[PDB]
Formats: structure tokens, sequence, C-alpha cells
RNA sequence: GCCCAUUCGGGUCUUGUAAUUGGAAUGAGUACAAUGUAAAUACCUUAACGAGGAACAAUUGGAGGGCAAGUCUGGUGCCAGC
């Protein structure tokens, strides 16, 4: 941090699943999706082999 | 003689030329070609018409100033009344008609009576686009469409600003508060000053509510003036999947009708996972339900998002303070802040229950 | 697109 | 010493702007005395005008223009200390600011608010004046708070502004030695031209009347928007003499001028040398 | 509320100076005692051009068409196009835009579409070579009238791209206390949809009148071939006299019509130019309006410009009366202190103008 | 007085937009508008803009069909076409 | 660089790169300044986009050399100077709100 | 009635 | 129809902006790095 | 936990924690005085009070991250960059 304020590089908090849509648990976000997608891709790669 | 003839404006202009001796037509009046031919067969009438940096700028401006003086040294009612008029240090009486009763009635000589001359710009109203800043010692953040009293030029006036951002210079879209420690843009309906003029802004000008804190709230300069601004407030349309396949899904409720989906066909949506997508066709029997195609298989626990933009309007509200027309001349009260209105009529502050953040804990992610 | 950011207009009462 | 000469000769260079202040008969420089309610001001304006014009001006009101030099005359006025509105107006039109600080209590938010409003509307010259130097027996804490006020004042004005120290009041007003060299500080100040002031024709009003008709008030009955004459010196750019010039009277609204009759100078400066006590005038 | 004028004279100058000054005007009795009374179509389309250029200005034509109410607004510019009617050429609409041109938010990039020339109006070469240099030394530096194609009357069909792209704050104060020495005399002879020999006939007539003065004469020649020629036959000639040490210029133009001899038109425009040189001093009789308009909307200083005796006329002083009627300023004509000629030096103290539309 | 009726019309718009500020939002300024949080089909009457994935399929017009038509007129006039050649 | 001095005073013409769509890009934090000594127009940086809204126009800036310690990534090599003051007030102090810019 | 200054305006550790 | 028009005007705007920014970047590069290298060249003589 | 090393790795060892908690210490400050001195200041001597965020609130500069249903740019999906 050379010219950055610590009140500027704050922590944005992430949002939860809506309580009306709560039976489908855990609204998944981009880290969860990439954990899903690269698993699918490595298993499709070994299936293709 | 000729200047008095020109500005004596009860006689016709041809009478001015007659007793000295029309612009849609651009080219001027010439003689007949034959008269001009016999006049300019000769040529000899006009044969003599034919044939450091800082101190430099200061020298140019002092040269202009000595030109000003040596060309002012002229007729006395010309200089001292009408060609420049009342330079500085002249003691004048100045009469205003239709001054309000309350000034003469409540004239208390402690409070100074200042007057300033408005330019051609500063009598115009409209949207002023500033860049402003919460003042570093003002405690509370500022809110859009809460009034604050600006001191913009000679005028002090309470207005309703709306703080904007040009998010990486694409929109000019609408914030809901000013930032904590930097500048934002702003736009307020007020008297159009020139650009590059600075201003202060104050939440509270009275003394019954003067509290213990710092009273000046906003600082800024004026970037631009205009008669209209085009600023936007993001609205997203959220809908949920109810029938998912590979690479395509049926999305439930962001629309109420197939006419609405037909209006919005081809639009790019995305889930909250950032999976991009596009809406393709409205389904027939369930009305607002449609078929979208995504980058890959979305889940049943997702929400799709259509980021759109709704235009928002500045509120044409303007009251100047007129503090000298009061019997107290402090204790001026204008529009209240929104927290003051809620505290007055005891309405609780609006709380969306699913807008509040939580402490999310990840479950471990294992696959088959 | 011509109307979008205008604020004036001639008022032809003829 | 050549590098010193270059780096010192560099900081003479500034942005070349116009002046628009005349050299023959300049207006009286507007001196605004600004303080929180309860320090100096009245006593200070009285003491300065008594030293300047040899005239006990008990019970002041309004702007007070005196002649304090051979060519520098200046106008004294006092802000009402509770009004941020009058604070804002005299911040926008003042040329010199005598910034009253209760040195026993310390800095205060009224003088801090004036300093920020002036800083944003075109910071005039500011001479800080710290009174109430009756701290305790402790001349040690007198010197300590003296230094702390000077440094905190130096972070708000340029580093090297003048903080002045007034001792206790003696017989109704301040010690005349201290007011003598305070006026010595006011007499050399070397004002630099601002921007809003030097593209705008403004005027502080030292005289006010309504030239309405009292039997017209008897006819219509006190609801009348009545005409008003406003007398004073005008500063800045030349205000044009034709009727109909638009004017904001800062606190009552927007008007246009009807007629201007310029008057001979009520407080004129007279034509090494010294200033005669005959010519130390007061208006 | 409204400054009131009478009659349909100086109509473009009234609307232009109202846009500069920001003052609401009324123009009353637009040819009311006439058989077809009211505003004509070319000045109505000029009002539409004003609504294109500005923003937030409300123009309010009456029922009978004989009075107009102009409440002006902010000059914003932008890119546009104007399909002006056949009653007036593109010069009638690009001449009043050269006043409003450097004082807008966004730079002027307009292309006008219609007839190029007229007997009683400004041409492309007139606008360019005469009226651009006086702006070029009043403060603007990037201004250009391009011809993409040109159309002679009556059918026309020529487009003209006016682009100004120096947005100055205010024009500088003029100081021309001299008569500028004419260094050269050049020109342009144009012809569309006719034979290329008419241009050389025009050039030879103009230069055989000009041959007895001991300066240097140079007339450039353009025939217009193809789609750039427009829909009608036409030809014309425009001469300028060029003071090169300061940049001043004095122009004269005309166009031929059905039955016109090109040597006759060339010698006529040559003699008309020499008479403009005679009746001129540091401006032209037609460059004088926007010269003193930029002097009156300069800074709040004194700007002085030399003029001669014969440039004073009913047009010039009705210009001065309209200037004082709108923003209350006078010109001071002081005579020079040498007496082989009658030249005044008009000193105008400019109003305190800035352009407040350009974003900072 | 004159300032009195100025002050009461000022106070009128003071009151109406202070209880605009207290009172309930428009739906269109609020984000995350679902289907059940709107006037039912307020969106046809909305004039709302957004972005799309790809340029949609071109509607064939008389001018574009005569564009490629006189294109192939030029092409088969000068016979500058491209086929295979025998080996 | 400036001749014989270490700093130089200058006049802000216009914020170059004000339409750059990337925050804290070297094109964006990049100001054009007319030096007052010899009149020539140079180009200077500023510490960030956040302190870019302390200069507006004809601001009496003060500018020193830059001193790149290594070939940067998003650089534009060919701008030599950095803005170190504005209207006689250090804009690092302005950026951390220790002073207020006077006008 | 004395609106005393506070610590962030006094010590100015911005 | 609005789809095709909006897409092609956004493409035109982006292609104009990229040209403008690249132009100002390498004009600042060329006609000021020449002066940087000229100062370095006449500082290497000292 | 720490240390070395381009890599794989290797070497070593009571080390941590906005965890609780305890009574002692006094100094800046506030102040009795007396001394000093023409007198007063100051030095010297000195009873009383004076610490838990000991808030009785020291800075300055550097290195590196990490985050959003956020924004921007590029293009050979889910990426790269800013
Ligand atoms: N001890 C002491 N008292 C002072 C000093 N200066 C002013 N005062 C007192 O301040 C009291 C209040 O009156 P002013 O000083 O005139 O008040 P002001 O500063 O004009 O402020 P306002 O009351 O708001 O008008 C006076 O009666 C003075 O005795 C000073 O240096 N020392
Ligand atoms: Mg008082």
């Amino acid at each position: 941090a050379k010219l950055v304020h610590d009140v500027q590089k704050k922590q944005h908090r992430e949002r939860s699943q809506l309580t009306s849509r709560s039976r489908y648990g855990f609204l998944e976000k981009h880290k969860d999706y990439v954990k899903r997608a690269q698993d699918f891709h490595r298993k499709q790669s070994t299936l293709k082999v | 003689n000729i200047g008095k003839l020109i500005y004596m404006d009860n006689i016709s202009p041809e009478e001015c030329i007659r007793r000295w001796r029309d612009l849609e037509k651009f080219v001027p009046y010439f003689d007949t070609f034959e008269k001009l031919a016999k006049k300019w067969k000769s040529v000899d009438a006009i044969k003599e018409r034919f044939l450091t940096w800082y101190e430099l700028q200061k020298a140019k401006i002092s040269k202009q100033l000595e030109i000003n003086n040596i060309e002012y040294q002229e007729m006395t009612p010309e200089q001292r009344q009408r060609i420049e008029g009342f330079k500085a240090g002249s003691y004048v009486r100045i009469v205003f008609e239709k001054v309000p009763m309350e000034f003469v009635k409540n004239f208390n000589p402690k409070f100074p009576i200042v007057m300033g001359g408005l330019l051609p710009t500063e009598i115009k109203f409209g949207i002023v686009k500033a860049r402003l800043r919460r003042h570093r010692w003002h405690k509370k953040i500022l809110k859009t469409n809460d009034p604050l009293v600006l001191s913009l030029g000679w005028r002090r006036f309470q207005t309703l600003p709306i703080y904007t951002t040009t998010d990486s210079r694409t929109r000019t879209r609408m914030l809901k508060y000013t930032p904590e420690h930097t500048y934002c843009n702003a736009a307020f309906y007020g008297p159009l000053c020139s650009p590059n003029t600075p201003f202060c802004g104050v939440q509270i000008v009275a003394n019954s509510d003067t509290g213990n804190g710092f009273r000046i709230a906003a600082t800024g300069i004026v970037e631009e003036i205009d008669v209209n601004i085009e600023i936007v407030k993001k609205l997203k349309l959220v809908g949920f999947p109810y029938k998912i396949f590979k690479n395509t899904a049926f999305i439930k409720d962001m629309f109420s009708s197939a006419m609405e989906v037909a209006r919005f066909e081809g639009a790019q949506i995305k889930t909250v996972s950032g999976i991009r997508g596009e809406i393709k066709r409205a389904l027939s029997k369930p009305e607002g339900h449609y078929r979208a195609a995504f980058e890959d298989k979305i889940l049943m626990s997702d929400i799709v998002i259509l980021r759109s933009w709704y235009p928002v309007r500045v509120k044409k509200f303007y009251n100047p303070v007129t503090s000298l027309l009061l019997k107290e001349k402090t204790e001026w009260k204008g529009l209240r802040l929104t927290g003051q209105i809620r505290a007055a009529m005891n309405l609780e502050t609006p709380s969306n229950p699913d807008s509040a953040y939580h402490k999310i804990e990840r479950v471990e992610r294992h696959f088959n | 697109k011509m109307m979008k950011n205008k604020r004036g207009g001639v008022i032809d009462k003829r | 010493t050549m590098q010193r000469s270059s780096d010192v000769n560099e900081r003479k260079l500034h942005v070349p702007m116009v002046d628009r202040t005349p050299e023959d008969d300049p207006p009286p420089f507007i001196v605004a005395v600004v303080g929180p309610p309860g320090t100096g001001k009245t006593t200070l304006i009285r003491s300065l005008v008594r030293r300047m014009t040899k005239s006990t001006l008990n019970d002041i009101q309004g702007p007070i223009t005196v002649v304090s030099g051979k060519h520098r005359r200046l106008t004294f006025l006092e802000c009402p200390a509770d009004d941020l509105n009058a604070m804002i107006d005299i911040a926008k039109i003042a040329d010199l600011v005598l910034l009253l600080i209760d040195g026993n209590f310390g800095f205060e938010m009224e003088t801090m608010e004036f300093l920020n409003i002036a800083q944003h509307h075109g910071m005039p010259r500011v001479l800080g004046v710290a009174t109430h130097l009756d701290l305790f027996k402790s001349q040690s804490t007198l010197r300590a708070s003296k230094k702390r006020l000077k440094h905190r004042f130096w972070t708000e004005v340029y580093q090297g502004a003048k903080l002045f120290y007034l001792s206790g009041v003696i017989n109704g007003r301040y010690p005349d030695r201290e007011i003598l060299n305070l006026s010595r500080f006011i007499s050399v100040m070397k004002f630099r031209p601002l921007k809003w002031r030097n593209e705008h024709p403004y005027m502080l009003a030292d005289r006010f009347t309504d030239l309405t008709h009292p039997e017209l008030i008897e006819t219509q009955g006190l609801q009348i928007d009545r005409k008003v004459a406003i007398y004073g010196y005008l500063h800045g750019t030349p205000l044009p003499s034709a009727p109909g010039t638009r004017v904001h009277i800062a606190g009552v609204g927007d008007f246009s001028v009807a007629q201007i009759e310029k008057l001979p100078d009520p407080c004129p400066t007279p034509f090494r040398k010294r200033l005669d006590d005959k010519d130390k005038l007061i208006y | 509320k409204y400054t009131t004028f009478q009659g349909s004279q100086n109509f473009r100058l009234r609307i232009v100076l109202a846009t500069l000054s920001g003052k609401p005007i009324k123009i009353e009795k637009i040819r009311s005692g006439d058989l077809n009374p009211g505003l004509k179509d070319y000045e109505v389309s000029f009002l539409r051009l004003i609504e294109s250029v500005t923003n937030g200005s409300v123009i309010e034509i009456s029922y009978t068409g004989t009075t107009v109410i102009y409440r002006p607004g902010i000059i914003v510019g932008g890119a546009s196009t104007h399909i002006c009617p056949s009653s007036k050429p593109v010069g009638y609409f690009v001449e009043p835009m050269l006043y409003l041109a450097p004082f807008s938010k966004k730079k002027f990039s307009i292309l006008f579409k219609g007839i190029t020339a007229s007997h009683n109006d400004a041409g492309i070469e007139a606008i360019k070579w005469g009226l651009m240099p006086v702006m070029e030394k009043f403060g603007v530096r990037e201004c250009a009238l391009h011809t993409l194609k040109r159309g002679s009357p009556p059918l026309g069909g020529g487009e003209v791209h006016l682009v100004v792209d120096s947005l100055i704050a205010q024009p500088i104060t003029m100081h021309e206390i001299d008569r500028p020495i004419i260094s050269s005399i050049t020109g342009v002879a144009y012809s569309t949809r006719v034979s290329p020999s008419l241009v050389n006939r025009m050039i030879d007539g103009a230069k055989k009148v000009l041959k007895n003065l001991q300066c240097e004469v140079n007339i450039t020649a353009d025939v217009w071939r193809g789609e750039n020629s427009g829909k009608s036959p036409g030809w014309g000639i425009t001469l300028v006299a060029q003071s090169k040490q300061k940049g001043w210029s004095y122009f004269a133009e005309d166009i031929g019509d059905a039955g016109s001899i090109p040597e006759e038109l060339g010698e006529k425009v040559a003699c008309q130019l020499l008479e403009e040189i005679s009746k001129s001093a540091a401006v032209g009789r037609n460059q004088l309006p926007l010269a003193i308009v930029y002097m009156v909307i300069g800074k709040e200083d004194i700007g002085r410009l030399r003029i001669n005796k014969e440039q004073i006329d009913e047009r010039f002083i009705i210009l001065l009366r309209d200037i004082k009627k709108i923003f209350n300023t006078e010109v001071f004509l002081k005579p020079v202190d040498e007496a082989d000629n009658e030249d005044m030096i008009a000193t105008i103290k400019g109003i305190g103008f800035t352009n407040t539309s350009k974003k900072i | 007085s004159s300032f009195e009726k100025q002050q009461i019309e000022i106070r009128k718009q003071i009151e109406q937009l202070e209880n605009e500020a207290v009172a309930e939002k428009k739906w269109s300024l609020k984000g995350e508008v679902k289907a059940k949080d709107r006037p039912e089909d307020a969106l046809l009457t909305e004039e709302l803009e957004f972005d799309r994935t790809a340029k949609p399929v071109p509607v064939i017009t008389s001018e574009v069909t005569e564009s490629l038509e006189d294109m192939i007129r030029r092409r088969i006039q000068d016979s500058n076409f491209d086929d295979l050649q025998r080996r | 660089p400036f001749g014989g001095s270490s700093h130089a005073k200058g006049i802000v013409l216009e914020k170059l790169g004000i339409e750059s769509k990337q925050p804290n890009s070297a094109i964006r934090k990049c100001v054009r300044v007319q030096l007052i000594k010899n009149g020539k127009k140079v180009t200077a940086f500023v510490p960030n986009d956040g302190c870019l809204n302390f200069v507006d126009e004809n601001d009496e800036v003060l500018l020193a050399g830059f001193g790149r310690k290594g070939k940067a990534k998003g650089d534009i090599p060919g701008v030599r100077f950095k803005v170190v003051k504005v209207s006689g007030v250090s804009l690092l102090a302005l950026w951390k709100e220790k002073k207020e810019k006077p006008r | 009635g004395k609106r005393a200054i506070n610590y962030q305006i006094l010590k100015n550790k911005g | 129809f609005e789809a095709r028009q909006r897409i092609e005007e956004k493409n035109k705007e982006s292609s104009d902006y990229h040209a403008k920014m690249a132009h100002i970047v390498n004009t600042i590069n060329t006609e000021e790095g020449a002066e940087k290298n000229k100062y370095e060249r006449e500082r290497k003589l000292r």
C-alpha cells in the first residue's frame, strides 16, 4: 500500500441466501462455482481420455 | 458629434447620416458597375495602402492597464458614468425598489448588509454539477436528497443534491451517500454560477440545534452547469430457476408476462456466481417464465440478474435563506434531514431483513 | 435520440 | 550559493493574474473582527479606533471606516458571533480578518468554522489575536499554551502568519502599547488580489434607509414592498451605472438597481511624511 | 421581462446577441403590414438551428407569426446537421453560427445542406477567407469550413461542414490602431456544372482590372467535377486582399447567373474589391459586425479598432443601437491625430464575458 | 405580505417533499425488484434500456438484397469468380 | 531538469487522461503543467486518482522530479516530473486530510 | 454556551 | 431493432475511445521522452 | 513457532493469545510553601492531589496481501488484466 488508505481497502462482506429461497441451501458464489467447475472439467478430461 | 448622433435614439439612422453630412443582406452596398468602372479605371487612389516568462505576462497585462488608463482619459460624464462607471472606492447611494417589508422592519445593524453584482450567468437557474466532499471534520456522512445549505457565490440557499459517480467513466450513476473520505460528483438545482467556483455546504444553520459538532459539512468546486442532467439508478431484475438442464434453464419470476419477456429478449443475464447468460424465449403457458442459456449448468440455489438502469431526477427545490428578514436572524429553519423527520413523526428507519449481512461459514466442498 | 436530451422546443402556434 | 539563488528565485514566480484594484483612490480595506461570543471584539474594535482616530467610540454598531495611514484607510466591522450566516457573508467579502482566540480556553469551533469557510471562499489575510492571557500564576503554562496556539494557528493559515498576544484589559480596553504595535502590524500587510472579489462588483453597506412615502404606508398599511437607499463604498470591479443591474443583497434576496448617485468621499485620505491628527478621520 | 424590438430587421443578430447575453427578448411586428405577414421559412429554420445549437432555450412563435419570444439558454453545440431551405444558402446559417461557435460545451461540428451561394449572402469562400481570419486573430485558432460538395442555385444540393474546435473563454481585446499594409491579393474562381473555360475568363477579367496596381495578384481556380458539383450550373468569383504581417483580409465576391459574361463578372468583383479597399480600414464593411461583436464580448478592458469614415452607415449604427439595447454598452469613436484622412478609432470596453458552458 | 405568501408556498413544497422523503420509495428506484414487488406489467410502459449478447439476425430488406444483387451483377459481369480447376 | 533548480513552479493547464476508464492508471494520474520560468509545457504525474481532484486549473502547482526505481508495469516512460504541492499546500497532506486547500 | 473544540480538530492526526 | 442499434453504437464508442487513449499515451511517450533522453544525453556530458 | 534453500525439501525447539488477572512504582501535570531576589521570574529545596484504552491517546516511511449479487477492459466458454 503505497498511496492507499486503510479506510479504502476495507472488507466488503458477502451476502447470504434469501430467506424465502432458503430450502435450496447456500447461495453459492464465484469461489464455490469455480470449485464446482474445475472438478467437473477434470472428471470430463479423464473420461475423454 | 457622431457618437451623440448614434446614441441619440429618437432619430432614424439615415437621419443621423444626413445630419452628419438591413443586416440580412450580408454583402454591402456597392455602386452601379458602370459608375464603379469609371471610378476605378484609375488605380492611384489606394497605392499607398498597397505595397522571463512570468514578467512577460505581467508586462502584457500592465501594458493593457496603461492602455486602459490613457484611453479612459476622455470626457468626464463618459468615463465617470457610462463607459466604465464607478470603479472602486466610490461612495454611492444605491436605490432598490420592491425591497420586502421585513428588512426595513427588522433591520438590526449588527448583521452586515452586503450586496454583490450578479453576472449574466448567475441569474440563470438549472442543474449545477459539482464535485464535492464531506468535510473531514464533519462527523456524519451526507445523504442524497437530504437538504443542505450551500454558499455558492453571493447566495446561500438550501437545496436537495444527489451524489453521483461515473463508474470508470461509463455512466454518471447515482450513489446513496457521499463517500467517507474523498470526492464524489453532485448535482443540484440552483442558480448557475460559473464553473471552477468553490463552495461550502452546511447541514444546520440555526442555533437551537447547533449541538457540539462541526457545522460545515460539505466542501467542493463547481465542475459544470447545464439545464438538464441524465443520471441513472441501477435496478436489477432478479428471477430464480425452476427447471435446469445442462447449459440452459427455465427462469421463474423476474417478469409478469410473455409480453415483458418479449420486450427483453436477447438480454444478457448472469447468476450470482458470475455465470453469464442470455434470455432466449418466453415460455408459453407459465407467463413470466422463460428459457435462458448459460455458460454451463447453473444450480437450483442461484439467482439470475438483469442489470438495467433507471433514470433518476434531481428535485427542483430551492429556497434561499433570507435570514435578515427574520426577527431573530439566527434560528433559520428550512427542510429537515430525513433522520429528523423520522424522529419527529416516529417512523422506524426502513430495514430490509435480508439486506443485513451475516457470518457465512463454508461447508467443506467434496464431490462424488 | 434527437428528443432524448433536449429541453427547449419552438412553440409554433401558427 | 548558486543553487540557493535558483531555488529562492524560483519561489518568486506565481500565477500572473489581473489586479482590478485601482491605485488612485482604493476602497477602505474591509477588516472583519471574528470571534466566539465572549472575547475581545467590541473592546478590541473600540481600542483600535480610539488609538487610530483619538475618539472614544463607545457603543459601536455596523461598519466603521477610519483612516489609518497616508493612503491606507480601512473599514471595521464585527460579526454577530452566533450567526453562521453573517459569518459566511463576511468570510466572503472580508480582506483582513482579526481572528479572536480565547487563549485561556483555547481554540473553538466558531473560529475554526470561519477559517474553513474563508479557506474555501478565497482565504483573505488573517492576523490571529489571542486574548485572555490571565492563565494562572504559571507563566510556564502561559508560554506553553502560547506556543501550542501559535503552532495550531500555523497549520490553518500559512506557516508564518502572525499570532498576536493581548494582555489583560485595563480600564475598559486593551493596553495601548499592544494596540499600537497591533496597528503597526495592520499598517503593513501587502494584500494580494483574490478572484471572486476581482471579477465581482460588491459593496458593504454602512448606511441604510427607506425612501418610501409614509402617507403611502398610511394608504396601503405596512404590507408594502418599499424602496430603500443603501449607501456605502464599493469594491472589486466597476459596477455599471445604468439602472437595471442585477444585485444580490446577501440575506434578503435578489434585486435590480434603480438609480445610483455617487457621493463625495465621507472619509477621504489626504494628499518620510507623517499622518496629521487633523487628518486621522472617522466615518 | 423581455427586451422588445420591432420589425424584422437584423433578426439573426438579435437572436445571436440574445443568446450571447442571456437576456429574454421579444421581436414584435414581423412584417405585419404585408400580404403574407409574419416570419418567413428561412428565419423559422434559423430558429430551429438555434434550438439545435443551444439547450433549454424556449422560442415561442405567435399565432399570426408576426412576433417571436426568445428566452435563451446554454450553448451546448454537439454534432448536428441542418437541411436549410432553398430561400437562403448555407452562408445565411453559418454566418450567425460563427458568433456562437467558440462559446459552447461541445465543439461545433455541423454540416449544412443546401444551396451554396447567393447574390445577397455569404459564400463558402467568403465565410472561410474573410470571416475566419478575424476570428483567428480575435482568439480562436482551430476553425474550418469544409466543402464536401457545393450546389449552385436553384436546386443546390451542396454540403458544408463547419467545424470549430477551439472553445475559448472570451475573445481577446483587439488593438488595431493602424491601417494594415496589403501584402498580396489572392482569390478563388469556382465553377460547377459548366465548362472549365469560364473560370479562366473570370480570372483574366479580374486580373486585367487588377494589373495596374503594383502588388502581386494570384487567383486560384477550381472547377468542380462529378457528384461534388451539385445539381445546378453556376460559377462565381471571390477575391481577397491579404495583409500578411498581421493576417488581415478584405474580401469581395459575386456569382454569375443566366446570361452573364464571365469577364464582366471578374472585372466587376475586382472593382468591387478595390472599392472595399478604399472604403475599408483594418476591417471590411462586412467583416465589421462580428469584429465589433467580439470586441464587445471580450474581457472587461478597452479594445480599440480603427475604422474609416465611409464604414459608418445606417447598418453600422443600427448594429450599435441593438448592441446598446441588449447589453447596455457604448462605443467611443475617437478620431486619429493626423489629418490626411477621416478615420475614427472605435474603443469598446467589453462586458465581462466568459463562456460558462465549457466544463472544467 | 409578499414575503409571507412566498414563505407559505415555500413551506408547502417543504412539507410535500419532506413527506416524500419520509414516505415509501418508488419501486423503480429500489434495486432487486422481483415480479411480486412491482405494478403488474409496468414494464411495457417503462422505456427501460439494457444490454444484449449478440447482434440479432439481419432482417433482409430491399436495399440489402439489391446490394448483394448488383454486387453479383458486377462480379458475373467481369467474370471474376472462383471455382475449382481440373487436375 | 528544470535548469538550475530542484523544484519548479507551474500552472495547471488541464487534467490529461480525464476520460481514462481505469482508476489509478498512469495515463489518468497525469497532469499537463506550464512552467512559469521558461513558459514551456511539460507533463507531470500526481500520486493517485484520489488526489487528482485537488488540482483543477491554473492552480499554481509545484513539481519535482519523479525518480523511477525500476521499469514499472503500467508505466508511460516519458513523463519526468511529479506534482508535490498545489496552491502552496502539500497535496500528500491534502490527501491524508491534514490541511485544507485554500483558494 | 462554549462550543469547545475536540481531539480530531485539535491534534489533526488526519 | 434496438438490439442492433445499441450494440453497434457501443462498439463504435469503444473503438473511438481506445484510439483516443492510445493516441494520447504515445504522444506523451514520443514528444516528451525525446526531451527526457535529450536531458539525459546532455547530463551525461557532465 | 522459527531458520535455511533455485528446486525437491532440510534444520530446530517452550512457543503463542485485542485470553483473563494482581498489587507495587512514580513522572509529566495540578499545586502549599519557603528560599532566591530592590522587587519579581528562573534554578535549587518541597508538603497535597495526580495511570490503566496507564484515553495522561509519539510520529514518519516502507513491504505485502485479502474481500463484494460491485465496476471497467480485452477474447479461442468458467479466463487474463486493470
Ligand atoms: N479578563 C479579560 N476580560 C476580557 C478581555 N477582553 C475582553 N474581556 C471581557 O469580555 C467581556 C464581554 O464583553 P466583550 O469582550 O465586549 O464581548 P465580545 O468579545 O464583543 O463578544 P459578544 O459578547 O458576543 O459581543 C467584557 O466585559 C470584558 O471585561 C481580556 O483580554 N481579559
Ligand atoms: Mg460585540
